[PDB]
């Protein structure tokens, strides 16, 4: 039944891609979460170097 | 009493509702045919070739 096999191989890659589009969106926010981690330590580094300042 | 079973089995009203019947009935079937209608796109969209090689 080659059409129908052929059928399931075409179902069987329409996964492929959406798992390689999950993963790539948890990518993006893992290193999206990064840049508020290192972001929000120099914010308050900032800070202290005003309070020298002052 | 033949005057009134005459009345209410009519030929006049036998005919109508037969007929109404029936255009009714191709309405739904043809409204369940367009409820299948979405092979069109999934033989439209996939046409993959390449698992010829997986094959």
């Amino acid at each position: 039944e080659k059409t129908r096999a052929k059928n399931f191989l075409i179902q069987y890659k329409s996964y492929n891609a959406k798992i390689d589009r999950s993963n790539n969106i948890r990518s993006k926010i893992e290193r999206q979460i990064q840049a508020i981690e290192e972001g929000q330590l120099i914010s308050q580094t900032g800070s202290i170097f005003e309070g020298i300042r002052d | 009493e033949l005057k009134y079973i005459a009345t209410e089995a009519s030929p006049a009203k036998v005919a109508e509702i037969a007929e109404d019947s029936d255009v009714y009935v191709s309405e739904i079937e043809e409204a369940a045919d367009i409820l299948a209608g979405d092979p069109e796109i999934d033989l439209g969209i996939d046409v993959t070739d390449e698992l010829n090689q997986l094959e």
